[PDB]
């Protein structure tokens, strides 16, 4: 979790972030992620 | 033991009756109108025509 | 060109805007500076009476509208000269295009690490966010630092999120948050003295 | 005609009285012409 959020995210574009994106979301379609109760139930955190 | 387990059941039954929450939408189309926006007679004919 | 500020378009939503910026220099006139727009009309808003100060973060109301917004739109703040004053100032402008259906993942990234911070640190995410300090410079690293520097003083000490994120070298807060007293006003105002 | 329904106009809390005070301090400043609100208290300290 330490390695995920020390990564500089912010300021990354290009083919790699591609990469980041398939790195830190290997099994999830970010488009089917989008959704808020989606959100909510993959960090399993409350919807509100 | 036995009874909270058919509790469960019966509080199961009614969520799936239920269905799902619907969620509240927050960030929505609503501006934050003035009283005097908020109140116009051209506002409550528009609509109800 | 050589340092003015910066100037930025925060959406609030529907024909809601806000304008922050931070003029560098601001020692040589102002009164009643102005905003522009289009980089040649609509004075949007000459309603302060007071002088913008070096490196402070201001941030004034406005209303436009997402029509113009959709194409190149020039928007400017003109530090009004005292009698005349149009654009021999020393002017700074900016533009503000919008379009939609793009960009999706660089916005998802910060929020999957703020996502996952909330869970794991038991503060709800808008905490996690609103405790997070962010510098144009500021790295994820150091950002991590100073959100667990506050979560550790805030277990010792026994303080507030609030006292703690102090404690973490950030600067009082103007604006009023949470449908609360602003840390200005509850500091300073609260209630104002005579 | 000017107050704006907000969800922070609805939800926070004010003292009765402070807004009692608003209201006729924006009145009296406006008879006597005087914006700032010091310089009226002054003027109200030797009025009889």
């Amino acid at each position: 979790l330490y390695n995920i959020l020390t990564e500089d995210t912010e300021s990354l574009t290009g083919s790699d972030l591609e990469n980041s994106l398939k790195r830190n979301f290997p099994k999830v379609k970010i488009k089917d992620l989008m959704t808020l109760d989606a959100l909510a139930n993959y960090y399993e955190l409350p919807a509100d | 033991r036995d009874t909270l387990n058919e509790a469960k059941m019966w509080y199961m039954q009614a969520l799936g009756l239920l269905g799902d929450k619907p969620v509240s939408i927050f960030s929505n189309g609503w501006e934050n109108p003035s009283l005097s926006n908020a109140a116009d007679k051209t506002q409550a004919k528009q609509f109800h025509d | 060109e050589k340092q003015a500020d910066y100037i930025d378009l925060i959406p609030q939503g529907g024909n809601q805007f806000l304008v922050n910026f931070s003029v560098k220099k601001t020692k040589k006139d102002a009164t009643h500076f102005s905003i522009g727009y289009n980089k040649s009309f609509n004075n949007l808003a000459d309603k302060n009476g007071f002088v913008p100060l070096a490196g402070e973060h201001y941030s004034i109301p406005v209303t436009l509208d997402a029509k113009i917004l959709e194409k190149k739109t020039k928007i400017g703040i003109t530090r009004k000269k005292p009698e005349p004053a149009s654009d021999e100032n020393h002017y700074t402008s900016a533009t503000f295009t919008i379009h939609p259906n793009a960009e999706p993942g660089i916005w998802l990234l910060r929020l999957n690490k703020t996502l996952r911070l909330a869970k794991v640190s038991g503060m709800t995410p808008h905490e996690t966010q609103h405790a997070l300090i962010h510098v144009r410079n500021d790295s994820s690293e150091y950002e991590l630092r100073r959100f667990t520097e506050t979560l550790l003083y805030r277990k010792r000490y026994g303080i507030d999120t609030e006292t703690a994120l102090m404690l973490c070298n950030a600067g009082i807060s103007r604006i009023s948050y949470d449908g609360q007293l602003s840390h200005f006003d509850r500091l300073f105002n609260n209630p104002p003295l005579n | 005609a000017k107050l704006v329904l907000s969800q922070d106009n609805l939800d926070n809390e004010i003292s009765a009285l402070s807004l009692a005070n608003e209201q006729l301090e924006t009145a009296l400043m406006a008879q006597t012409g005087k914006t700032d609100k010091n310089k009226y208290y002054e003027t109200l300290a030797t009025s009889r």
